[PDB]
């Protein structure tokens, strides 16, 4: 039919989680600097 | 069923041996989860299992049986059997049973020392920690079993190319091929470690081993080995799951590309396990960091390709809006469920991994409980669950024994529990890790050491009980399936539930390129020498062997 | 349908890859950033420095615990630490804050972890090699060292202490 809205949904969650994790720990790294 | 598909038997023997290992290893799981919840359950286990000597004997057995024995035997099952049935070809049976005997002789030989508290050295076995020779010789023979499996598949592939001159390798076989080639290159680290150091050491030919070169060679194999665990699960997710879901694999070329990229980038990344090691150049670590980031890409594609296929599947099943396709999936089918949930946990799992792989960020969590949090979402969740759910189509196909409604709902409980527990544990372990709680530690025997982890220590307790119950239910069900004398021969001769593949015009030219495997295997082999060559040359020049220790 | 879903699927796939490579290159940039800052000290030194683990506490800079710290610059102190089967010498380690401490850690037996709780000091310590790391303490007080690499039955109990004088 059309745009994989669902798949795009999933990869968005994936992307957001990655950012929570990556940015989250990147902070903690400087905090312990 | 066995005389014209005798591959069917050999494949069952791998899977059985593999599910026994999984059970025996997993027993220690609950106790370790409790240990990380500050509850000491080991005097109870030591009563039950009188051979167990320490928390650390337990941990060795938990790693080795699960992440080494179970996972290898499941790949040797799937990544031979799935190509065999797609090609409808018989693997060299002489060779196939030889690989099984090796894996079984190897497993027994190593077991004897493990169970005898003679090599409580964990599944990493880092020198100078010195295990009993039969541990090292057992492991060797166990892992060389896969070298027979490589051959077997290459043989199948050559033979099929001969009867179909110039036709493109079929999907599963292509996966299997790049798979086994990638493993071959990857195994070379460990084999050298064993052949040059750990074997003569344990035998007493030498009195020392350099720990730096030993752990370098270890990790050359060490990282790809996890892909070796993952890809058999990926193969099932790409080519069988979408059929279980009621849809199709939306892209053949994507799956090929994902797998090709694993062939390329699986091995040249080991330094992401040695970020905190000395005597390795910081530039080489930054390089290996970037290539590690790249090795994420294949799984990033996987995620879209696979999420599309299930959206599409959801759509044919009468999907609704943005989220409708999710509810229309076959949630009553454990074969669909198990691997989907595995994929859910894999999202937090991947984000975990990418963090670990960011060089300087590794120092935050390296060797902490966060690392076990990361990998239980990968191997103990995605891989194990896909492995578990897959019994629902694979076991009948091999044995001719059907699956009753009860066992189907039993499975569904097992699957949800295992998933919830793992998730609960994952919150626990990550949280404890950020809180500096180390891993590989018997921390419930020093109760006042880490008070700051009060609340995530609860989760760890909770997981342990949930995952205990799930485990017992798994054993109860699995045996209920193998011990019943129900047999339909006709479902044993029922073709695997391979999925249809959607394909377009552009495919041809791209797929064609990817079917230049010999060229890609040489590209992959070069990347390995470029990444490890300069450093290994530098360590081997300056070998500093130190003597062995037994500290248990 | 089906075929129409193919193209669209393959199209958004290419977009997804473009975006994912871009996000990874952003990560690659922010790491490179830390490699240029002070916080990069914690990366162990690249050059090999070979010692004897059997002669380590009987001769050389690890033999005497009293000689462990050494002023080596105007605000630089090198500390010679030794992590051994189930402890850390010297214990506790004493250093001034706002000074750059350069640790040089080894073992006489097997592999240990050196993880200073509350910092970025997380290094593996190898018998027969020297793990060299650089750090500045900005807050004073008692920092706890943990062995986070399995070293034997007494591993869960291997702790140390760093003392950074205000
Ligand atoms: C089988 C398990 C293995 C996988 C798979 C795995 C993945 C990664 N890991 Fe890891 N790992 C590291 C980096 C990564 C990276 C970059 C990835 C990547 O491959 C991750 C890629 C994954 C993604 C990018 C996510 C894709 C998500 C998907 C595909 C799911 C989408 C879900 C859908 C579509 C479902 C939706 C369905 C609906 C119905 C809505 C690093 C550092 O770079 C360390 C060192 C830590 C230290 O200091 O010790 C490390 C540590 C470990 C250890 C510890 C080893 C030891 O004992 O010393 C093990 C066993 C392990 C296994 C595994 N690891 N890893
Ligand atoms: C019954 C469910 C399970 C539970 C409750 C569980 C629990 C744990 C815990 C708490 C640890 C941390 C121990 C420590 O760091 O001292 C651990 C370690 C580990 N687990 Fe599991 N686990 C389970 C299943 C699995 C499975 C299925 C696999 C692989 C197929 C697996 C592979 C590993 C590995 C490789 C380690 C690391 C051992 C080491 O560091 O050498 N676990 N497990
Ligand atoms: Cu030293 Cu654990
Ligand atoms: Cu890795």
């Amino acid at each position: 039919e059309e745009k994989p809205k669902g798949a795009l949904a999933v990869i968005l969650v994936l992307t957001l989680t990655i950012l929570v994790f990556w940015l989250g720990v990147y902070a903690v790294f400087f905090a312990r600097g | 069923v066995y005389e014209a598909y005798p591959e069917k038997k050999a494949t069952l023997y791998f899977l059985v041996l593999g599910f026994l290992a999984l059970i025996v290893g997993s027993l220690f799981g609950p106790f370790q989860a409790l240990n990380y919840g500050n509850v000491d359950a080991y005097p109870l286990l030591k009563r039950l299992l009188p051979f167990v000597q320490s928390y650390y004997q337990g941990l060795t057995l938990h790693g080795v049986l699960n992440a080494i024995v179970f996972t290898q035997l499941f790949a040797q099952a799937i990544m031979v059997y799935l190509p065999a049935r797609e090609l409808n070809m018989r693997p060299n049976m002489g060779l196939m049973w030889l690989s099984w005997w090796m894996a079984f002789i190897g497993l027994v030989v190593a077991a004897l020392p493990l169970l005898a508290n003679e090599a409580t050295v964990l599944y990493t076995f880092y020198p100078p920690l010195k295990g009993h020779w039969a541990f090292y010789l057992g492991a060797s023979v166990f892992v060389l079993s896969t070298w027979v499996s490589i051959y077997i598949v290459l043989d199948l592939w050559r033979r099929w190319k001969a009867a179909n001159p110039g036709k493109v390798t079929p999907l599963v076989t292509y996966m299997a091929v790049v798979f086994w080639l990638m493993w071959f290159l990857a195994s070379l680290g460990l084999v050298l470690e064993a052949v040059l150091f750990l074997l003569p050491w344990s035998f007493g030919l030498v009195e020392g081993v350099d720990p730096l070169v030993a752990r370098t060679l270890f990790w050359w194999t060490g990282h790809p080995i996890v892909y070796f665990w993952l890809l058999p699960a990926y193969a099932i997710i790409y080519t069988i799951l979408p059929k279980q879901a009621g849809g199709k694999l939306v892209s053949d070329p994507m799956a090929r590309l994902a797998f090709l990229l694993f062939l390329l980038l699986s091995t040249p990344v080991g330094f992401h396990h040695q970020f905190a090691d000395p005597g390795i150049d910081p530039t080489w670590k930054m390089i290996h960091s970037v290539l590690t980031l790249f090795v994420a890409v294949p799984s990033l594609m996987t995620a879209f390709t696979v999420a599309a296929s299930l959206e599409f599947a959801g759509r044919l099943r009468g999907g609704r809006g943005l989220f409708g396709w999710i509810r229309a999936l076959p949630w009553d089918n454990p074969a669909f469920v198990a691997p989907v949930l595995g994929l859910l946990g894999f999202i937090p799992g991947g984000a975990g991994g990418i963090v670990n792989a960011s060089f300087t960020l590794d120092y935050v969590v390296h060797n902490t409980a966060w690392v076990p949090g990361h990998f239980h979402l990968q191997v103990a969740s995605l891989v194990t669950l896909t492995a578990m759910g897959s019994l629902y189509w694979l076991l009948p196909n091999l044995t001719g024994k059907p699956i009753s409604d009860a066992q189907r709902r039993l499975g569904l409980a097992v699957v949800w529990l295992w998933f919830l527990g793992m998730m609960i544990m994952a919150v626990g372990l990550h949280w404890a890790g950020l809180l500096n709680v180390p891993r590989r530690a018997y921390i419930a025997q020093v109760p006042d050491a880490y008070p700051h982890a009060a609340v995530p220590m609860v989760f760890n307790v909770l997981a342990g009980i949930v995952l205990l119950v799930a485990l017992l239910l798994f054993i109860y069900g699995l045996f209920s399936v193998l011990l019943s004398r129900e047999r339909k021969p006709e479902l044993a001769e029922a073709p695997l539930p391979f999925a249809e593949v959607i394909s377009g015009p552009e495919d041809r030219r791209l797929v064609l390129a990817m079917d230049r495997i010999g060229f890609w295997f040489a590209v992959a082999a070069i990347l390995v020498v470029l990444a490890y060559g300069p450093t290994l040359v530098q360590l081997f020049g300056h070998l500093n062997p130190v003597p062995g220790w037994r500290l248990w | 349908d089906e075929h129409k879903a193919h193209k669209a699927i393959l199209a958004y796939e290419k977009g997804w890859l473009a975006f994912s490579l871009a996000m990874l290159f952003v990560f690659i940039a922010l790491i490179a950033y830390t490699l240029a800052t002070h916080t990069a000290g914690v990366i162990p030194a690249g050059k090999l420095e070979r010692v004897d683990p059997t002669t380590v506490r009987q001769e050389g800079p690890w033999a005497d615990p009293a000689q462990a710290v050494v002023q080596t610059g105007p605000n630089q102190y090198t500390v010679y630490v030794l992590a051994f089967a189930f402890g850390y010498q010297p214990n506790p380690i004493e250093v001034p804050q706002g000074a750059e401490i350069v640790f040089k850690i080894t073992s006489p037996d097997v592999i240990h972890g050196f993880h200073v709780e509350g910092t970025n000091i997380n290094v593996e310590v190898l018998p027969g090699e020297v793990s060299t790391v650089r750090y500045t303490f900005k807050r004073p007080g008692e920092y706890r060292i943990i062995c986070n690499q399995y070293c034997g039955l007494g591993h869960q109990n291997m702790f140390g202490t760093i003392v950074v004088k205000e």
